[PDB]
RNA sequence: AGGUACUCCGGGGAUAACAGGCUGAUACCGCCCAAGAGUUCAUAUCGACGGCGGUGUUUGGCACCUCGAUGUCGGCUCAUCACAUCCUGGGGCUGAAGUAGGUCCCAAGGGUAUGGCUGUUCGCCAUUUAAAGUGGUACGCGAGCUGGGUUUAGAACGUCGUGAGACAGUUCGGUCCCUAUCUGCCGUGGGCGCUGGAGAACUGAGGGGGGCUGCUCCUAGUACGAGAGGACCGGAGUGGACGC
RNA sequence: UAACGGAGGAGCACGAAGGUUGGCUAAUCCUGGUCGGACAUCAGGAGGUUAGUGCAAUGGCAUAAGCCAGCUUGACUGCGAG
RNA sequence: CGGGUAAGUUCCGACCUGCACGAAUGGCGUAAUGAUGGCCAGGCUGUCUCCACCCGAGACUCAGUGAAAUUGAACUCGCUGU
RNA sequence: CCGAACCGACUAAUGUUGAAAAAUUAGCGGAUGACUUGUGGCUGGGGGUGAAAGGCCAAUCAAACCGGGAGAUAGCUGGUUCUCCCCGAAAGCUAUUUAGGUAGCGCCUCGUGAAUUCAUCUCCGGGGGUAGAGCACUGUUUCGGCAAGGGGGUCAUCCCGACUUACCAACCCGAUGCAAACUGCGAAUACCGGAGAAUGUUAUCACGGGAGACACACGGCGGGUGCUAACGUCCGUCGUGAAGAGGGAAACAACCCAGACCGCCAGCUAAGGUCCCAAAGUCAUGGUUAAGUGGGAAACGAUGUGGGAAGGCCCAGACAGCGUCGAGUCGGCCUGCGCGGAAGAUGUAACG
C-alpha cells in the first residue's frame, strides 16, 4: 500500500473508490497500485 | 562590519512661499529655487541664487507664457 | 539562471506588490501560462519550470518568457545582529501580479502545450492558468 | 596614557552572560511535481531541478520577566510525559522462493548493556543483548548527594606587552549553609457525620498494582529450494531481568 | 522628518575663470582630401545639445548661465523698505 | 609509530611537521630527598556488584526548662488556558 | 635516622542558628635545629616588619584604629504625613565629555491685553510630481526584422581577394515588460491664500508669574530595516493606553462600544447577544452543510454534495454490460458548502 497526499489513477485499471472518509485507490493488475489518502 | 555610507546635508527649505493670489509687500521672497524652475514676470526680480522677490506690492500670478511654455510668476498691483 | 548584466545600483528597497498586471494578452506565441496568483518568482524557479517546460515538447516549437528577474534581494548572514548596514545581495526576483503571462509557446499541437505547462507549473510557488491567444 | 583575577561604592533587569518568552531565517521531520537511476520499467528501492507545510530539538534574531541574586557543565539518586517506535505485537507492497531483508501503515502495554580512555555530555574502542529508541520536563532533579570541568585570591610555561598585567591557551593547588510554616507527596491517628444505640459480616461506585523476553526440543530436515540452506501455524521444556 | 538605511562629494580654485559691450553656438556620425592611421588639421552633409558648465549631485541655462574678443576693477564705501 | 590493556583522549619510549624550546628572567642531565604532579602492579578490602545484621549516640513518647531565621494580609487544591 | 613531650597543619568525616567567629575525631610532618619557649625591650601608618603570600601590624589591611575638617560630595536609589473644588501635560525638536543629566523651544497652568482672531463647511485663487500610468530620456529586458562590422571556415595567397557561415551581431525598425536614487503624463488628499453663512463659554495671537517633560507602548494607514520574522527596530500620520472607570472580546493597559459630579429596587439604546450555566427568539420565511465542518493551517489530491451557462453523442438505438439491449449518456468550464493533506510532550485541553 502507498500512503500519499496525491493519490491517482496509474493505470487503465486503476479505480478510485472513497471507503469511510478515505480516497484509495484499487488495482485489479497491479498490486503496486494499491494506494490510500493520508 | 560596518558602512560607507551615512551622509546627507541639510534640508534648504526651498519652494513655494507666496502662493496664487496672496497678498505681498515689496521685497518679499515669492520662491526659494535652485535654478530658474520659475521665472521673473512683472514687477518680480531674481537674485542671485534664483530667489524670485517682490518688487512691488501686490497679489502674486502664476502664468504659463512664450514659445517654450514657461511658467512666470508676477505682481498684480493692488 | 537570468540576471541584469549590470544595474545602476546594487541594492533596491524592499517595496510592496499591489495592483493587477501589465502584458496580460499572448502576444508572440499560441499559448500561454498565466498567473493567477500574486508572488515574487525567483530566477532558480523561471529556470526549473524552463527546463521542465522544454524537455516536455521535446524541444520543438519555440518558448518565450515573458517575466525577467531584475529585482535583487538581499540577506543577513547567519548569526549576525540586526544594524551594520543592508545585507548582501543574494538572489534576484521578478514581481508577479495577477493577470501575468509568463510563458509562451508556439508550434506545437494544443494538448502537448497544456502538458508541458503543467509540468512547468509544479515548479512554481503561484497559481497558474492555461491561456491561448484571442483575436482582439 | 594604561592595569586591576587584590579590588571598592552608588545604581540598572533602562543593558549582556543562564533559564523562560516572542520569532522560526537556520535545524529537524512530512509532503507536491517527476528528470532520471533501477537490463526493460519514474513511483520495489532511490529521487535531480524546483514547489508547499509541520514541529519548537539545533544554530541564531529580539531584549519582554528576573541584576534590594531565578546557583553552572558532567556524574549520582529518583523520575514523569510525548511518539516522529529501538525490541516485542498486528499489517500492505517488494526487484518477497525459503531463511533473512527493504519500505510504508497501525501500535506507547511492558522492556530497552557492562566496561577501557577522557571532567566530560558526546565519541571511539572491547564484550554483551530481543533491543541497547528519539525527544519534552528551568538543556527534569545541588533547601536530595557530588564538585572532576567552567569561573576569585597562590604559582609556572608558551605567547602578547616597555610595564602593571593579559590569553573560550596550557599547567599544579584551591570552604557547596538552611531544625519545613504553606502547597504537594508517603504513611498514621483524632473529630464529627451517615437520624435510637450497639457488635459483626458484606456489596463495590471508584482507585491503584501487574502486563518484558531468550534459548532448546517436537512439529520437521517437513513446506520452499538446482543446491546451499531452511520455515509459517501449533505444542512442550528450561532460563535472563523484574516483582511479591 | 529617523536608523551602524541606499549612493556620492567638500576642508578649494580664479585679477580673470570677476564687471561690461559687441559677437558666436554643441556632441556624434557620413563623404571627399598630402604625409595622416579608429581618432589631428580642411571641405560639405546629416544631427539638433545626445555637448558644454574650474571640481560631486540635483535644479537650471539659447535672451544662453556655454564659446570668443575689446575696454576695465562694482571682488566699490556708507546704508537699507521688506 | 611502538609498549602496556579484552578495550588506554591519561602513562612510558620514539619520530620532528618546535602554531609558539633553547643556554645564569640559564640549557641538558642528575644519586639522594618530597604530607609534590601523572601512570602501572602485588597485597588488601562493603569503594563497588548489592546490600544484610548487630552495638552504641540522636531521631520517637513522658516530665522539667525553653530558642532561631522568617513574616503585607490569608478562608494558603489539581489541570488547561490567560 | 625511628619515635613521645613540644612545634606544626597534608587527608577525610563531623560540625556549619557549632561545644568552637577556624574546632573535634582518626590518620599526617618536624622533633640537636635556618629548633622551640618564658619574661622584658625596639620598629608606627605611604610608615613598620616580611625565607615575599600584598602576608602581618589587637577576631580590622592594595594603606590600622580613634577623634576632627564633617551635614565631604552623591546628575544615583529610597522616602516625603490633613481635606475639597477648577484646569491639565510630555515622553518631541535643537545643543551638550551629551545620551537614565541639563538648557532654549514645543506641549500644561494662572494673569493681563488686543483683532471676526481661530476652527468646521461651501465657493474662489494657487504651487505641486506622490498613488496610478508610461517607456521619448537615464538604465534594465525579451522576441522578430534589417544589417555596418566582427569572428569560424573553403580556396586563393606576393598583393589581392572569391565564397561561405555553428556564427556573433551593434545601429535602426516593429513588438513585450521592469525602476527608491527613470519622467514627453498625472490624481485623491494635504497645504497656502481670499470670500461667505451658521455654530463654538476666545476656541486665536502677544506679554508676564509657576511648572512638569525631553525612557514611551500598542493598534490602523504610508514606508526604511529585518525573513512583507518577532509582543523586533527606525520614521511619518491618526486613535487609544499612559493619565480613563463602565459594557463587549471566556480570562485579556494599548482592539470594539463608550468618556464615571452625587443619589434611585424607573425607562431607551451601543458594541455584543437571546437552548442551560447566564439577562433576552428552542422567533418567522427560503436555502446550504453531515464534516461536530462550525470550534487551527498550505501546495496538492478526490465519481462528497448544491447551483449556473454551454458542448459532444443519442429511438436512423446512444453509454455500460453481454450483433443484442431500449433512454438517456459523456467530460470540460464557472461557482456555494464540505473531505483528505493534519505528529508533542502534567490532564479532556484548538466552541469558556
Ligand atoms: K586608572
Ligand atoms: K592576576
Ligand atoms: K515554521
Ligand atoms: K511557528
Ligand atoms: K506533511
Ligand atoms: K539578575
Ligand atoms: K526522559
Ligand atoms: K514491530
Ligand atoms: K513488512
Ligand atoms: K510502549
Ligand atoms: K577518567
Ligand atoms: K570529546
Ligand atoms: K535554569
Ligand atoms: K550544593
Ligand atoms: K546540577
Ligand atoms: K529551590
Ligand atoms: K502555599
Ligand atoms: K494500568
Ligand atoms: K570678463
Ligand atoms: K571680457
Ligand atoms: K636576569
Ligand atoms: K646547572
Ligand atoms: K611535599
Ligand atoms: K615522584
Ligand atoms: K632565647
Ligand atoms: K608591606
Ligand atoms: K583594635
Ligand atoms: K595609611
Ligand atoms: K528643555
Ligand atoms: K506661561
Ligand atoms: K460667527
Ligand atoms: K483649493
Ligand atoms: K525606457
Ligand atoms: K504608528
Ligand atoms: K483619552
Ligand atoms: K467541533
Ligand atoms: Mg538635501
Ligand atoms: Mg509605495
Ligand atoms: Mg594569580
Ligand atoms: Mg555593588
Ligand atoms: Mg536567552
Ligand atoms: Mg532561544
Ligand atoms: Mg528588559
Ligand atoms: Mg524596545
Ligand atoms: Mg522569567
Ligand atoms: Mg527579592
Ligand atoms: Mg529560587
Ligand atoms: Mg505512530
Ligand atoms: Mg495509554
Ligand atoms: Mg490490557
Ligand atoms: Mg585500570
Ligand atoms: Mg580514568
Ligand atoms: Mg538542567
Ligand atoms: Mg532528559
Ligand atoms: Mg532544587
Ligand atoms: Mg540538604
Ligand atoms: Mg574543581
Ligand atoms: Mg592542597
Ligand atoms: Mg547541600
Ligand atoms: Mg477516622
Ligand atoms: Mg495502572
Ligand atoms: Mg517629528
Ligand atoms: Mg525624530
Ligand atoms: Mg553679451
Ligand atoms: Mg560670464
Ligand atoms: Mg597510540
Ligand atoms: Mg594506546
Ligand atoms: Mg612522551
Ligand atoms: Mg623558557
Ligand atoms: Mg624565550
Ligand atoms: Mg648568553
Ligand atoms: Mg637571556
Ligand atoms: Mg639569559
Ligand atoms: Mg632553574
Ligand atoms: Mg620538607
Ligand atoms: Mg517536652
Ligand atoms: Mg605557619
Ligand atoms: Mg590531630
Ligand atoms: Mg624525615
Ligand atoms: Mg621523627
Ligand atoms: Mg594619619
Ligand atoms: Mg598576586
Ligand atoms: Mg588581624
Ligand atoms: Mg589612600
Ligand atoms: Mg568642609
Ligand atoms: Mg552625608
Ligand atoms: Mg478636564
Ligand atoms: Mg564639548
Ligand atoms: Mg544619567
Ligand atoms: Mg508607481
Ligand atoms: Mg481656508
Ligand atoms: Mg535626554
Ligand atoms: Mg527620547
Ligand atoms: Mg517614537
Ligand atoms: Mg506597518
Ligand atoms: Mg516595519
Ligand atoms: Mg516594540
Ligand atoms: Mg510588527
Ligand atoms: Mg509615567
Ligand atoms: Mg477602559
Ligand atoms: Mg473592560
Ligand atoms: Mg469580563
Ligand atoms: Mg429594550
Ligand atoms: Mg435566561
Ligand atoms: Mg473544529
Ligand atoms: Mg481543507
Ligand atoms: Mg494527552
Ligand atoms: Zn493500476
Amino acid at each position: 500500500m502507498k500512503v500519499r497526499a496525491s493519490v491517482k489513477k496509474l493505470c487503465r485499471n486503476c479505480k478510485i473508490v472513497k471507503r469511510d472518509g478515505v480516497i484509495r485507490v484499487i488495482c485489479s493488475a497491479e498490486p503496486k497500485h494499491k494506494q490510500r489518502q493520508g | 562590519g560596518s558602512t560607507r555610507n551615512g551622509r546627507d546635508s541639510e534640508a534648504k527649505r526651498l519652494g513655494v512661499k507666496r502662493f496664487g493670489g496672496e497678498s505681498v509687500l515689496a521685497g518679499s521672497i515669492i520662491v526659494r529655487q535652485r535654478g530658474t524652475k520659475f521665472h521673473a514676470g512683472a514687477n518680480v526680480g531674481c537674485g542671485r541664487d534664483h530667489t524670485l522677490f517682490a518688487k512691488a506690492d501686490g497679489k502674486v500670478k502664476f502664468e504659463v507664457k512664450g514659445p517654450k511654455n514657461r511658467k512666470f510668476i508676477s505682481i498684480e498691483a493692488e | 539562471m537570468l540576471q541584469p548584466k549590470r544595474t545602476k545600483f546594487r541594492k533596491m528597497h524592499k517595496g510592496r506588490n499591489r495592483g493587477l498586471a501589465q502584458g496580460t494578452d499572448v502576444s508572440f506565441g499560441s499559448f500561454g501560462l498565466k498567473a493567477v496568483g500574486r508572488g515574487r518568482l525567483t530566477a532558480r524557479q523561471i529556470e526549473a519550470a524552463r527546463r521542465a517546460m522544454t524537455r516536455a515538447v521535446k524541444r520543438q516549437g519555440k518558448i518565450w518568457i515573458r517575466v525577467f528577474p531584475d529585482k535583487p534581494i538581499t540577506e543577513k548572514p547567519l548569526a549576525v545582529r540586526m544594524g551594520k548596514g543592508k545585507g548582501n545581495v543574494e538572489y534576484w526576483v521578478a514581481l508577479i501580479q495577477p493577470g501575468k503571462v509568463l510563458y509562451e509557446m508556439d508550434g506545437v499541437p494544443e494538448e502537448l502545450a497544456r502538458e508541458a505547462f503543467k509540468l512547468a507549473a509544479a515548479k512554481l510557488p503561484i497559481k497558474t492558468t492555461f491561456v491561448t491567444k484571442t483575436v482582439m
